[PDB]
This record gives structure tokens, C-alpha cells and sequence, in this order.
């Protein structure tokens, strides 16, 4: 969006990436959450193995 | 890395006009006198004979 | 260490501001002895004026130089400045933080 | 608003009068003026000079005597204009803005000047002021003010 | 503190002393580690290190 010398598209475009960092940080967090859970399950899932050999 | 962890510039026009100099002039009034310069001559016009 | 760094810090800042009182106090010493000069000359012009030989016209004259000179003392007064101190203007304190 | 023009119609007289085009305002004497055409009536058409209040704009015609004004228009008043115009030492809704700020006091509006403790001076810019307490102004398009927030 | 600045000159001082104290500011309330702030309070932590 052109913002040039145009303010209330200077700020507003700014206010809207603002939005879009808050935005980025929080998913990364969900991400790392699942990945989290997975490791455990891959923990569980070698450690059951060798219980049941 | 956040929102707000900035800092701001500011930035002025700076020229003859917002410095208020456009009008600065040290010349005096010079003295205005004028004579009838009566020029005869002719010349000619695109209106036909 | 960290109060020595500020210690000199601050003293090498009062160092600058005694240079400032110098120059100062030179600024106001030169227009003193100016001033000086001009009193000498109207002195001088005094001592020549009580010789009961001379006539008014004289005196005028006289009375003009002496004129000349006393405005030129206003003159002094009124217009040396110092970073915008009119150091000779109106009668003033001064501190300079030298420690 | 015409509605109070028709009434100075009435002492017009005529079939019919109507007022035509915008009003013409005077930004050096404070003036509006207008034409006025007449059904069927003789020396009622005309350019007048009128007068208005704010809160309505309701127009009446200073000039509705039975004669144009001289040359049609004076020169004073070029711009036309539909809308209430106003002075700009009235500084009506800034004054209200002000009001809608608490302040309870008559606003008086100057311009500044600073002095150091060495008796040299500076100029400032806009200010509103109320007795003795200060508040800061910047100029708008024309000459109407604004309070700075 | 020198008697011999004029005003102008403290104006410009005082700018300086702004600043500093915004950015004194910001290192208080920006600073973070693991995404937790640290020095945005008076703040007590206890690690177990045994």
C-alpha cells in the first residue's frame, strides 16, 4: 500500500504490522507447543517398545 | 523485538519561508520619474486591402 | 572504580568551566580599561579647562570633546556583551562550578 | 435560509419573488448579499445586501428597498458562499471546544514573547488565555484556531 | 552549573538530559530473557541447585 507523505496510511499500515508481529510471536509459541508433545510421544513410544521386546 | 521498542525522529521544513527571511531587502527606495517617449513608426497587420 | 569515573568525568567538566570564568572576567577587564582611557583623556581635558584666559566659545568646544567621551563611556557600558551577559549593564552574581 | 427573505418579499410585492445563486459574503466589513428576481413586478429585481444570524442563517434583506444596489455588487464581497461564515476574533468552536474542556473562564487569545534573565527577547506563536493562566494555539486554513492537544 | 551558559544553552542541555533518561527508561522496561522481562519491577527468584 503506497503510504508516501499520506498519513492515516503511514500509522495505519504500521498499526497492522504491529498486529502482525503479535500475531507471529504467539504462533511460534502454539508450534513449539506441539512439537513439545510430539517429543514426548516419541520418548513414550521407544521407550514402551523395548519394555514389550 | 516488540511492539514500541522504538525510537523517533523528528524532522523540520527548513527554508527562506519558515525561517521568515523571504522578505528580507536592504535597498532603499529609489526615486521613480518617467518621460513621454512619442514613438511615430508603422508596422503592418494580417487584415488584408 | 565507577566512583572514580565519575569523579573525573565531573572534574575534567569543572576544569572547562574555570576556563569559562577566565574568559569572562578577561571580556570584562578589556572594557574596563577602555573605559579607563576615555576617564584619562576627560582629566586631561578638565585640567586644561579652569585657565580664566579662555572664552566660552572654548569652553563649548571643550564641553563638546568632554560630551563625545561620555557617551562613548554609555556606549561601552551598554553594549559589550558575553554569550549574552551584559557583564558591565546592571550589577550581578556569578557562580562557576569548579568542583 | 430564504424562508425570512419571503416574508421581505412580502414588502417587495409582485406576483413573485425569488432570490438567485448563492450569497456573496464581505470578508472586509462583514457582509452577505444576494439577487432577487420578481414575477411580474417592476424595480424589485435586484442585487441586495442582507443580513444573517448564525444559529439559523435565516437571510433578511437590509436592501429590500425598491432599488439595486450600486452597480449590481460591491466589490468588497467576490466569494459566494451557501453556509454561515464567521469572524475570526470569534473563535466560536474553539471557545466551545475549550468549554467542553472544563474551563471556566472567558477566553482572550494574544501572542507571545519570552525574555531572559538577561533582558534579551524572543516572540512566540498563539496562545489562548484566561486571565491570568495560559494555553497554547495553532492557526488553521484561515485564520480560525485551534487549541493544540 | 556554569553562571556563564544562557538560557538557550540550558534548553539544549536539558534535551540532552531527556533523552538519556528515555533511553534509561527503555533498557528498564525492554530488556528480557526466555521472553520474560527482568528489571520491569522489584522482582525475587529462587534457583534450585541441588
Amino acid at each position: 500500500t503506497p503510504v508516501e507523505g499520506n498519513n492515516v496510511e503511514k500509522e495505519k499500515a504500521a498499526a497492522a504490522i504491529d498486529k502482525t508481529n503479535r500475531g507471529l510471536k504467539n504462533s511460534l509459541n502454539n508450534v513449539l507447543t506441539v512439537r513439545a508433545e510430539l517429543g514426548t510421544q516419541l520418548s513414550e513410544l521407544s521407550t514402551l517398545d523395548s519394555l514389550g521386546s | 523485538a516488540n511492539d514500541g521498542e522504538t525510537i523517533d525522529i523528528d524532522l523540520k521544513q527548513i527554508n527562506s519561508q519558515t525561517l521568515g527571511l523571504d522578505t528580507l531587502n536592504v535597498q532603499q527606495k529609489y526615486k521613480v520619474s518617467d518621460t513621454a517617449a512619442t514613438v511615430t513608426g508603422y508596422a503592418d497587420t494580417t487584415i488584408a486591402l | 572504580a565507577n566512583r572514580f569515573t565519575a569523579n573525573i568525568k565531573g572534574l575534567t567538566q569543572a576544569s572547562r568551566n574555570a576556563n569559562d570564568g577566565i574568559s569572562i572576567a578577561q571580556t570584562t577587564e578589556g572594557a574596563l580599561n577602555e573605559i579607563n582611557n576615555n576617564l584619562q583623556r576627560v582629566r586631561e581635558l578638565a585640567v586644561q579647562s579652569a585657565n580664566s584666559t579662555n572664552s566660552q566659545s572654548d569652553l563649548d568646544s571643550i564641553q563638546a570633546e568632554i560630551t563625545q567621551r561620555l557617551n562613548e563611556i554609555d556606549r561601552v557600558s551598554g553594549q559589550t556583551q558575553f554569550n549574552g551577559v551584559k557583564v558591565l549593564a546592571q550589577d550581578n552574581t556569578l557562580t562557576i562550578q569548579v568542583g | 435560509d430564504n424562508s425570512t427573505f419571503k416574508a421581505s418579499a412580502t414588502g417587495l410585492g409582485g406576483t413573485d419573488q425569488k432570490i438567485d445563486g448563492d450569497l456573496k459574503f464581505d470578508d472586509t466589513t462583514g457582509k452577505y448579499y444576494a439577487k432577487v428576481t420578481v414575477t411580474g413586478g417592476t424595480g424589485k429585481d435586484g442585487y441586495y445586501e442582507v443580513s444573517v444570524d448564525k444559529t439559523n442563517g435565516e437571510v433578511t434583506l437590509a436592501g429590500g428597498a425598491t432599488s439595486p444596489l450600486t452597480g449590481g455588487l460591491p466589490a468588497t464581497a467576490t466569494e459566494d458562499v451557501k453556509n454561515v461564515q464567521v469572524a475570526n476574533a470569534d473563535l466560536t468552536e474553539a471557545k466551545a471546544a475549550l468549554t467542553a474542556a472544563g474551563v471556566t473562564g472567558t477566553a482572550s487569545v494574544v501572542k507571545m514573547s519570552y525574555t531572559d534573565n538577561n533582558g534579551k527577547t524572543i516572540d512566540g506563536g498563539l496562545a489562548v488565555k484566561v486571565g491570568d493562566d495560559y494555553y497554547s494555539a495553532t492557526q488553521n486554513k484561515d485564520g480560525s484556531i485551534s487549541i493544540n492537544t
